[PDB]
C-alpha cells in the first residue's frame, strides 16, 4: 500500500528552521513526483516539489527559504524549511502525484504534519 | 485503481502527432496553399498557428496534465462549463460516425491494390459506364468519366445507384467489411487504454512519414513535378488582401491541430505531472504544420506530373479532398512503373493517417465518459466495445449507396460551427471564469515556471478572438448543403442543423440544469456554478474571486 508518513513538524520561533520528513512506502521516491502542500481557513497551496527527474521546484512564497530533497536509500522526501514566518503556520502535506512514466497516478496524500510558527 | 501513465513519453508524443496529422494535412493544406497565394498562404497559416493554435494546443495539454480528467470532468474547475465537455464528446462521436468511412475507403483501395492490374487503370469493368474514356486520350479533376473517377464513384461508393440523400439505399457489403475491419482494429487499439494505444501509434504515426519520404523522392523525379511544385509554392502576396485566404488559414489551423476537441486533454490526462507539456505542444503543433507543408510537395509533384501527362495546366488537375487521393493520385500511380507498390504504400499511408486520428477521437469519448461515470472506468473493454460498435452502426449510413450524401452532411455539420462554438466556450471558461492566472499557477506547479505574458494574452484574448472570428465566418459562410451537382433537399439541411445544434445546446442545457439542481439563492447558485468543485466550501464563506473585478482584469 502507498503510504506517505509526514514527520518533523512542531512549534518553531519566527526565523527558525524545521526539517519535515515524508517516509514513503509502496513506490520508489527517486522516480516519483513528490509534492509538498500546506493548508493554513485557506485552500491547500503547493509548497515545493522534487520531480521524477530530480528537478526541484518551489512556490514563490517559499522559494529561496525551503529546500526539498529526497533520500533514495531511505525512500524519504525532506522539506528543509528555513527563515520560517508566522505565515508558514499550516498543516504540511506530502503528496505523490505519480511514479513517473509507466506508473500510476496515485494522487496519494499523507495525513499531514502541523507546523506552528510563533512570532 | 489509480489512473495509469503513458509507458513512455514517446507514446504520448506519437499519439498526439498521429491524431493531429491525418488526411487533412495531405489533401486540404496543399490545395489551400496553391489556391491562396502559395508561399504567401504560409503567412496567415503560420501566424494563426503561432497566435491561436499553439496557444490552444498548450492550454489543452496543460489542462489535461494538471487535472488528469477528460473533456467533461475537467470542468470540476468551472462546473457550469461541463456542457462544453459533453458537447465536444458528442462531436467526437459524430465525427467518428463518418471519419471511419473514409478510413474504410482507404482500406478498400488498399485491398484493390493487391493486383498487378489496378481496377482504376482501365475501363471494361462491371462498375464502368459506357462513357468511360481511357485517360490517355483526354476541369479534368471533375471529368467523372475516367477509369479512376468511375472506379471510385461506381465501384467503391456505388453513388450512381443513389438519386440523393432521400434514396441512400442499403449498405454495400464490401465497404461494410472494410468498416468492420477498421472498427475491429480501433477496438483492439483502444480496449486496453494507453498501454497499448501508445504502442500502436508507434506504427500508425510514423509509417506515414516513411511513405511520404519515398513518395517525395520519387515524385521530384517525375516529369513535370517541378512545374507542380512551382505552382504549389508560387508566391502571390496580393492574395493576402482577400478575407477568404485568412479564413481558410484560420479554419485549416483550427481543424488540423485539433486543439480543444477533447482528444489532447484526454492524452495529457495520462501524463506524469512533471511532463513538459509546453515543449510538447510546441513540438507537436510544429510537426503537424511542417508535415502539411512537406506533404504538399509530394502532392503537387504528382499533380504536376499528371498535368504534364494530360498536356493541361495545374489548375485543371489541382483538387482537394477525396477527389485528390481517390481519383487523381490512383490514376497517376497506375501511370507509374511499379504501380502496384506505389498504390499499396499510398493507401497504407492513408490508413495510417486516418487510424490514429480515429483512435484519438474515440479515446476522447472513452476517457471523457469513463471519468464521468466510474462504472465505465471499471469496464474499459466493454465501454470501448460499446463506443466502437455504436460508431460502426451509425457509420453504416455513410457506406450506403447514397452514403456519400450522408457523409457530406456529417462532414459539414458534426464538427463545424458546433466544434468551433464548443472550443470557444471552453477557452472562455478556462481563461476567464477559471482564470488565466489560476491556469498559470497550475502550470507553475506542474513545471516550475509560469507561462509567459504572451501565452496568457493569447489564452485570454487572441485564442478567444480567433475562435469567435472562425465561428462568425462559419455561420456567415453557411452554403446550403450540396455535393458535386447534387443539391440537398431542405429537410437534409434541417437535419444537419439539428445535428450541429444537438451538441451546442448541451452547453446552455447543462448550465440550466446545474443552476436548477444547485441549492441556495441566485448568487449562491452562480458562485457554485463558477467555483471549482474543490473550493465550494469557500462559497459559504462568501469568498468568490469571480465576483471581484480583479479576477476579470487578470491578464
Ligand atoms: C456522448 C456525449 C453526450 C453526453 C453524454 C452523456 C452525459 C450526460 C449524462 C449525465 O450524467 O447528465 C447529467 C445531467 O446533465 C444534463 O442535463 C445533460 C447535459 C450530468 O450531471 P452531472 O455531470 O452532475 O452528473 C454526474 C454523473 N456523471
Ligand atoms: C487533429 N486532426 C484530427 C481531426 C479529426 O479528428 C477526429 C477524427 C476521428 C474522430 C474524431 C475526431 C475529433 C477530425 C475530422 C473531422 C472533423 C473533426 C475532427
Ligand atoms: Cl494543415
Ligand atoms: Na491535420
Ligand atoms: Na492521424
Amino acid at each position: 500500500e502507498v503510504q506517505l508518513v509526514e514527520s518533523g513538524g512542531g512549534l518553531v520561533q519566527a526565523g527558525g528552521s524545521l526539517r519535515l520528513s515524508c517516509a514513503a512506502s509502496g513506490f520508489p521516491v527517486y522516480q516519483a513526483n513528490m509534492y509538498w502542500y500546506r493548508q493554513a481557513g485557506k485552500e491547500r497551496e503547493w509548497v515545493a516539489a522534487i520531480q521524477s527527474e530530480g528537478r526541484t521546484i518551489y512556490a514563490d512564497s517559499v522559494k529561496g527559504r525551503f529546500t526539498i530533497s529526497r533520500d533514495n536509500s531511505k525512500n524519504t522526501v525532506y522539506l528543509q524549511m528555513n527563515s520560517l514566518k508566522p505565515e508558514d503556520t499550516a498543516v504540511y502535506y506530502c503528496n505523490v502525484k505519480d511514479a513517473g512514466w509507466a506508473s500510476y497516478q496515485y494522487d496519494y496524500w499523507g495525513q499531514g504534519t502541523q507546523v506552528t510558527v510563533s512570532s | 485503481q489509480p489512473r495509469e501513465t503513458w509507458g513512455k513519453k514517446i507514446d504520448f508524443l506519437l499519439s498526439v502527432v498521429g491524431f493531429a496529422v491525418d488526411l487533412a494535412n495531405v489533401w486540404r493544406f496543399p490545395y489551400l496553399c496553391y489556391k491562396n497565394g502559395g508561399g504567401a498562404f504560409l503567412i496567415p497559416y503560420t501566424l494563426f498557428l503561432i497566435i491561436a493554435g499553439m496557444p490552444l494546443f498548450y492550454m489543452e495539454l496543460a489542462l489535461g496534465q494538471y487535472n488528469r480528467e477528460g473533456a467533461a470532468t475537467v470542468w470540476k474547475i468551472c462546473p457550469f462549463f461541463k456542457g462544453v465537455g459533453y458537447a465536444v464528446i458528442l462531436i467526437a462521436l459524430y465525427v467518428g460516425f463518418y471519419y471511419n468511412v473514409i478510413i474504410a475507403w482507404s482500406l478498400y483501395y488498399l485491398f484493390s491494390s493487391f493486383t498487378l492490374n489496378l481496377p482504376w487503370t482501365d475501363c471494361g469493368h462491371t462498375w464502368n459506364s459506357p462513357n468511360c474514356t481511357d485517360p490517355k486520350l483526354l476541369k479534368y479533376s471533375k471529368y467523372k468519366f475516367t477509369p479512376a473517377a468511375e472506379f471510385y464513384e461506381r465501384g467503391v461508393l456505388h453513388l450512381h445507384e443513389s438519386s440523393g440523400i432521400h434514396d441512400i439505399g442499403l449498405p454495400q457489403w464490401q465497404l461494410l467489411l472494410c468498416l468492420m475491419v477498421v472498427v475491429i482494429v480501433l477496438y483492439f487499439s483502444l480496449w486496453k487504454g494507453v498501454k497499448t494505444s501508445g504502442k500502436v501509434v508507434w506504427i500508425t504515426a510514423t509509417l506515414p512519414y516513411f511513405v511520404l519520404f519515398v513518395l517525395l523522392v520519387h515524385g521530384v523525379t517525375l516529369p513535370g513535378a517541378s512545374n507542380g511544385i512551382n505552382a504549389y509554392l508560387h508566391i502571390d502576396f496580393y492574395r493576402l488582401k482577400e478575407a477568404t485566404v485568412w479564413i481558410d488559414a484560420a479554419t485549416q489551423i483550427f481543424f488540423s491541430l485539433g486543439a480543444g476537441f477533447g482528444v489532447l486533454i484526454a492524452f495529457a490526462s495520462y501524463n506524469k505531472f512533471d511532463n513538459n507539456c509546453y515543449r510538447d505542444a510546441l513540438l507537436t503543433s510544429s510537426i503537424n504544420c511542417i508535415t502539411s507543408f512537406v506533404s504538399g510537395f509530394a502532392i503537387f509533384s504528382i499533380l504536376g506530373y499528371m498535368a504534364h501527362e494530360h498536356k493541361v495546366n495545374i489548375e485543371d488537375v489541382a483538387t482537394e479532398g477525396a477527389g485528390l487521393v481517390f481519383i487523381l493520385y490512383p490514376e497517376a500511380i497506375s501511370t507509374l512503373s511499379g504501380s502496384t507498390f506505389w498504390a499499396v504504400v499510398f493507401f497504407v499511408m492513408l490508413l495510417a493517417l486516418g487510424l490514429d486520428s480515429s483512435m484519438g477521437g474515440m479515446e476522447a469519448v472513452i476517457t471523457g465518459l469513463a471519468d464521468d461515470f466510474q462504472v465505465l472506468k471499471r469496464h474499459r473493454k466493454l465501454f470501448t466495445f460499446g463506443v466502437t460498435f455504436s460508431t460502426f452502426l451509425l457509420a453504416l449510413f455513410c457506406i450506403t449507396k447514397g452514403g456519400i450524401y450522408v457523409l457530406t452532411l456529417l462532414d459539414t455539420f458534426a464538427a463545424g460551427t458546433s466544434i468551433l462554438f464548443a472550443v470557444l466556450m471552453e477557452a472562455i471558461g478556462v481563461s476567464w471564469f477559471y482564470g488565466v492566472d489560476r491556469f498559470s499557477n497550475d502550470i507553475q506547479q506542474m513545471m516550475g515556471f509560469r507561462p509567459g505574458l504572451y501565452w496568457r494574452l493569447c489564452w485570454k484574448f487572441v485564442s478567444p478572438a480567433f475562435l469567435l472570428f472562425v465561428v462568425v465566418v462559419s455561420i456567415i459562410n453557411f452554403k446550403p448543403l450540396t455535393y458535386d451537382d447534387y443539391i440537398f433537399p431542405p429537410w437534409a439541411n434541417w437535419v444537419g442543423w439539428g445535428i450541429a445544434l444537438s451538441s451546442m445546446v448541451l452547453v446552455p442545457i447543462y448550465v440550466i440544469y446545474k443552476f436548477l439542481s444547485t441549492q441556495g439563492s441566485l448568487w449562491e447558485r452562480l458562485a457554485y456554478g463558477i467555483t471549482p468543485e474543490n473550493e465550494h466550501h469557500l462559497v459559504a464563506q462568501r469568498d468568490i474571486r469571480q465576483f471581484q473585478l480583479q479576477h476579470w482584469l487578470a491578464i
